[PDB]
DNA sequence: TGCATCCGTGAGTGCAG
DNA sequence: TATAATGGGAGCTGTCACGGATGCA
């Protein structure tokens, strides 16, 4: 919304668009550094004002919410590497 | 009896007959999955195709558990999990007033009933009462997770708005998938009224310059240095903040 | 390493416990006077996380070098407030309770796995009928 | 319509205090809580479709 | 001061000014938090001869792509006659722009 | 199918007592309590520890938990074990095992026998923050109190005494769980005191009262200031999903900016400070920009006054507070050429 | 319709409406509502003895409609859109 | 066994709101 | 802490179409 100083909603249908073009990097951008990849988002704007190319992104934060929200329903979602052993997309901050 | 000095015996058995998730976690726990496979196929041999049909449906679910390693009993929680606070916050809005997720009022709702049952236990209350606390306990947990799915939906007082339960968050056009994973909002974007420019070449467009500035604001801060309309980027920003 | 698949599966009670950082004991949010979180309720920091980055709850330890000591006085880790986003709590139920998805998602997954009618699972679960587990020879109207 | 629903709510609030609290030292003044009415009117005009 | 040359003693733009994006319309101060100056900051001031200030600029500026000519102002405190606002609010200022 | 009409049915099952059965059951309970401490001065075990063991066997093993407050975890071994040194007694002492067991069983049928009453009390306490049932349990909860504290000898019908503990526990729960932010019961207590006295003021005024007109009718120690800040905590929070518009594709929580997490302008700012300040330590001296680099901290800060400054710096105590001055002093003329630090005060 | 209330009984005599505590424009400014105080006279009468009390208790403020057809509700004009519906009948 | 019959699930985009 | 008091109360309405699971001549 203009009054909140909004962002433009890039919807399912816009994602399709980029998909059909095959602009993987432009879409990914939309889905990480331009929206909620808090790490690479902060990382990017620092890269521009420093005159550097933007950095390859990490996992969007809204996906993490999707994990934690499936735990709260007692479902154990799990990122895994090709050799089937888990991968912490929380960098140890939720293990003891 | 000490007045009649008789020892009375009332005709009645030591039967074990229970109620609710307490029961079922047992029956699920006493399921030798391999066994039931054996019988269901050993019955997949039947004619009339109607028995053969549902021993497939059922058997599918057995092997679903066998192949994965899940235990059937696990579809009954003893420990219900709680979702980190920040994902269901309590916030002071501008007026120092607070805005809170629907989940707290759903948890609280459940935490009371679990608590008041932990008490009703030790104070030894009749079944007819402990029964009602347990029932009320499912409907608690059944509304935290999928409010309105079964029975009436959990309404805050003075409104008729169903509270937003965990499944309601996950699902729907407004849910987490379709509204935040298959497409978000974005930085570096603008909107405006369009207008024909017949002077453009095919590959061009008319971007008003006020929009331009913002959509490129980082880039403009760095350039603004490399020439020097400001000393460093931070002062560069404070220039463009008033017109 | 690099993500390549994503597995989804049931969380055992012991596993739910695995994730949890503390039994939410009280139905309390946050103190109507200090507007801070009541301990042992839904927002407690000794469970979920420091509310301010690398700052303990009461004053005890307040910056990066003490990173990971649960101060003794208030009991709160010294890490980034970003963990209030990821650290699960758990409520520890008195009598077991069914996950409604595996009940009311037709065809039932608990109701087919035990040859239990739709409407039986209700009665036995919402307490409209008993379900005999060991009849110790009982007998009703002339039938064991 | 919204008025006829505030009035009926006030009437759940009189009879409640008509059979608990003292069945002879009572006036209209203190048997009527105006609020169930005040609210259904505030409602109609501030959040109706 | 250039950034205030249109505000009256109290912190209101003068009726009849020209206001554009960035301009303060009503200055305001709120107190800083438990992030009251952290080390990084307590030092930067240590060099400049001003110590950390205890209040904050929360001035009501003007939004991007808005503005015009202040035509009126309304200032409602509490402690003034006729007036009483929602609990906990001292004063509420409205400035109509044309 | 409807969770009230159901409980209303289980209740219609246990019939209403009669005046005799009232006193009979009431009677058998009081004796069984007496019987327990008499039955604890013979054995010396413990009143409660015993009563729980009487309770176990009478109700069935269907239930058992280590009752917090008793000192042994009441597992059915210490119930056989203690039902034994109990049933081991001489007929004129183990006389009172029979007395407790009979009394516990009257407890049960006296609670179950007076559930209808609670219904018709909690019925009147709806629309108050608590679900009918929720009020019922809280109601029954008290009803339990009422039996363990009844005295049939006073010749009262049981109704009369319980209709106090019932409405004592409804009102306590209506005041201890209703609000998302829990407030002490005595503060709730006085809040409603405004609500009520303001209401009459309005009913006398033809308009709502002011803060002042309240502090007057509220009496002494009540000023206009203190009725205000009382309301501003009476204030119930509002739902983040409160629906926006008259379609519903918006949520009042979406219009709320997250001001905890640092913005990218922000978290970028902190990095061009904490390094363009490391850009003024090793530019004029890095060991006098280390003794002052431990008069604070590049992360964690290091600042007390005079005590660790006197421990391990290299030099003496009031000599680092001088190269502290020449540390700073070198930095105020250091930053008269690399003038790229002013802009960080905004 | 709602009166009289029943077992004691409380019966309805008449209502009155008073002029607004603030004129149309004053409410537009002060984010008030353009409304009139609603009084209603009642008489309590005892289902057993013959009790008679009679107060005119104050019921709140009913908001008033201006000359052109609008309303003022916390100081913003509003319209009440007539609604079409299937009508009562068989 | 074939076929009523019920219950649960869907029902376009973004923007102003 | 004690006259006595012992089973609730609002439903809400004019869509649709498909697929799956359950009941019944
Ligand atoms: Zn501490």
């Amino acid at each position: 919304g203009k009054a909140q100083f909004g962002g433009q909603r890039f919807g399912e249908m816009e994602v399709w668009a980029l998909e059909a073009y095959g602009a993987a990097h432009t879409l990914q951008e939309m889905l990480t550094l331009k929206s909620d990849d808090i790490e690479g988002r902060n990382a990017a704007y620092e890269a521009i004002i420093k005159g550097e190319d933007v950095p390859e992104p990490s996992v969007p934060e809204s996906f993490r919410v999707l994990v934690k929200e499936l735990q709260a329903l007692a479902l154990d979602v799990q990122t895994l590497d090709e050799k089937d052993n888990p991968v912490d997309i929380f960098e140890g901050l939720a293990s003891k | 009896d000490l007045v009649r000095n008789v020892v009375r015996v009332v005709e009645s058995y030591d039967i074990d007959a229970r109620m609710g998730a307490e029961a079922i976690q047992q029956l699920l726990k006493e399921l030798d999955l391999e066994a039931l496979e054996k019988e269901l196929l050993e019955e997949m041999k039947h004619p009339s195709r109607a028995r053969r049909a549902k021993a497939r449906k059922r058997l599918e679910v057995v092997r679903a558990f066998l192949d994965s390693g899940n235990r059937p009993e696990w579809m009954i929680l003893e420990a219900v999990p709680v979702l980190p606070p920040d994902l269901r916050p309590m916030v002071q809005v501008d007026g120092g007033r607070f805005a809170t997720s629907d989940l707290n009022d759903l948890y609280r709702r459940l935490i009371n009933r679990n608590n008041r049952l932990k008490k009703l236990l030790a104070q030894g209350a009749p079944e007819i009462i402990i029964r009602n606390e347990k029932r009320m306990l499912q409907e608690a947990v059944d509304a935290l997770l999928d409010n309105g799915r079964r029975g009436a939906p959990v309404t805050n007082p003075g409104s008729d708005r169903p509270l937003r339960s965990l499944t309601d968050i996950l699902s729907g056009k407004q849910g987490r998938f379709r509204q935040n994973l298959l497409g978000k909002r974005v930085d570096y974007s603008g909107r405006s009224v369009i207008v024909v420019g017949p002077q453009l070449k095919l590959h061009q467009c008319g971007l008003p310059k006020r929009m331009a500035l913002e959509l490129f604001k980082p880039f403009l801060l760095k350039k603004m240095e490399e020439k020097g309309i400001a000393p460093n980027v931070k002062a560069a920003r404070r220039m463009l903040e008033r017109q | 390493k690099e993500v390549r698949k994503v597995r989804i599966a049931l969380a055992s009670p012991e596993k739910i416990r695995s994730w949890s950082y503390g039994e939410v004991e009280k139905p309390e949010t946050i103190n109507y006077r200090t507007l801070k979180p009541e301990r042992d309720g839904l927002f407690d920091e000794r469970i979920f996380g420091p509310i301010k980055d690398y700052e303990c709850a009461c004053g005890k330890y307040k910056r990066q070098r003490f990173e990971g000591k649960v101060c003794e006085r208030c009991g709160v880790e010294v890490t980034k407030s970003i963990v209030k986003r990821y650290r699960m709590g758990h409520i520890e139920l008195a009598t077991p309770a069914a996950h409604i998805w595996f009940v009311k998602d037709v065809p039932s997954k608990i109701g087919t796995l035990l040859d239990l009618s739709a409407t039986e699972l209700e009665q036995v679960l919402y307490f409209s009928k008993y379900i005999v587990l060991d009849p110790k020879g009982a007998i009703l109207n002339g039938v064991p | 319509d919204q008025f006829r629903v505030g009035l009926a709510r006030l009437a759940r609030g009189v009879r409640e205090r008509m059979l608990m609290g003292s069945e002879d030292s009572l006036t209209p003044a203190k048997l009527v809580n105006s609020r169930p009415l005040e609210a259904a009117i505030r409602e109609f005009f501030s959040r109706s479709q | 001061e250039a950034a205030l040359r249109d505000l009256d003693e109290e912190g209101v733009v003068r009726i009849g000014a020209e206001v554009k994006p960035g301009d303060i319309l009503v200055g305001r101060t709120s107190f800083k938090g438990e992030s009251e100056p952290t080390p990084e900051e307590r030092l930067l001031r240590s060099i400049f001869g001003e110590k950390a200030r205890d209040v904050k600029d929360t001035s009501l500026r003007v939004p991007p792509g808005e503005g015009g000519i202040v035509v009126r102002t309304v200032r409602l405190r509490r402690g003034d006659p006729g007036v009483e606002l929602k609990p906990g609010v001292r004063e509420v200022v409205r400035v109509y722009v044309a | 199918s409807d969770p009230v009409r159901q409980y209303l049915h289980e209740i219609g099952q246990v019939p209403l007592l009669t005046l005799e059965e009232e006193v009979e059951l009431a009677r058998k309970v009081e004796e069984g309590m007496e019987a327990i401490k008499k039955l604890s001065e013979i054995t010396g075990l413990d009143p409660d520890l015993i009563r729980e063991v009487v309770r176990a066997k009478i109700l069935g093993s269907a239930r058992v938990r280590h009752i917090p407050g008793l000192k042994e975890t009441l597992d059915p071994k210490t119930v056989e074990e203690i039902d034994q040194k109990l049933k081991s007694l001489p007929k004129e002492h183990k006389r009172y095992l029979h007395i407790a067991r009979e009394g516990e069983a009257a407890r049960q049928h006296l609670i179950e026998a007076n559930l209808r009453l609670v219904v018709s009390i909690a019925k009147k306490y709806t629309g108050r923050g608590l679900s009918f049932l929720d009020l019922i349990q809280e109601g029954n909860q008290g009803l339990i109190r009422a039996v363990e504290k009844f005295e049939y000898k006073r010749r009262f019908k049981f109704s009369t005494y319980a209709t106090w503990w019932i409405r004592q526990a409804i009102n306590r729960a209506i005041a201890d769980q209703a609000r998302t932010i829990r407030i002490p019961v005595h503060m709730v207590e006085t809040i409603n005191k405004l609500s009520r006295t303001a209401r009459q003021l309005q009913q006398e005024l033809g308009r709502e009262p002011t803060y002042e007109e309240i502090a007057e009718a509220m009496g002494p120690g009540w000023d206009a200031k203190r009725v205000e800040e009382t309301l501003k905590i009476a204030q119930e929070p509002v739902s983040l999903e409160t629906p926006i518009g008259d379609e519903k594709d918006s949520f009042y929580g979406d219009f709320i900016p997250d001001e905890h997490l640092p913005s990218p302008v922000d978290a970028a700012t902190q990095s061009l400070l904490s390094e363009e300040l490391e850009k003024a330590l090793s530019k004029l001296s890095e060991r006098e920009a280390m003794v002052l680099k431990l008069r604070k901290g590049l992360i964690d800060g290091r600042e007390h006054t005079l005590e660790e400054v006197g421990a391990f710096f290299g030099v003496t105590r009031e000599r680092i507070r001088q190269i502290e001055n020449k540390a700073l002093r070198k930095l105020k003329y250091h930053e008269s050429r690399t003038r790229k630090l002013r802009d960080f005060l905004d | 319709e709602t009166f009289p209330i029943e077992e004691l009984v409380l019966d309805f005599l008449e209502y009155r409406l008073g002029e607004p505590p603030f004129p149309q424009d004053e409410c537009r400014e002060k984010d008030l509502t353009y409304q009139a105080p609603l009084y209603a006279r009642l008489q309590l009468i005892h289902k057993d003895t013959g009790l008679i009390k009679e107060d005119e208790v104050f019921l709140g403020h009913i908001p008033l409609m201006t000359e052109d057809g609008s309303f003022i509700i916390n100081g913003a004009d509003r319209v009440i859109v007539s609604q079409i519906h299937r009508s009562p009948g068989v």
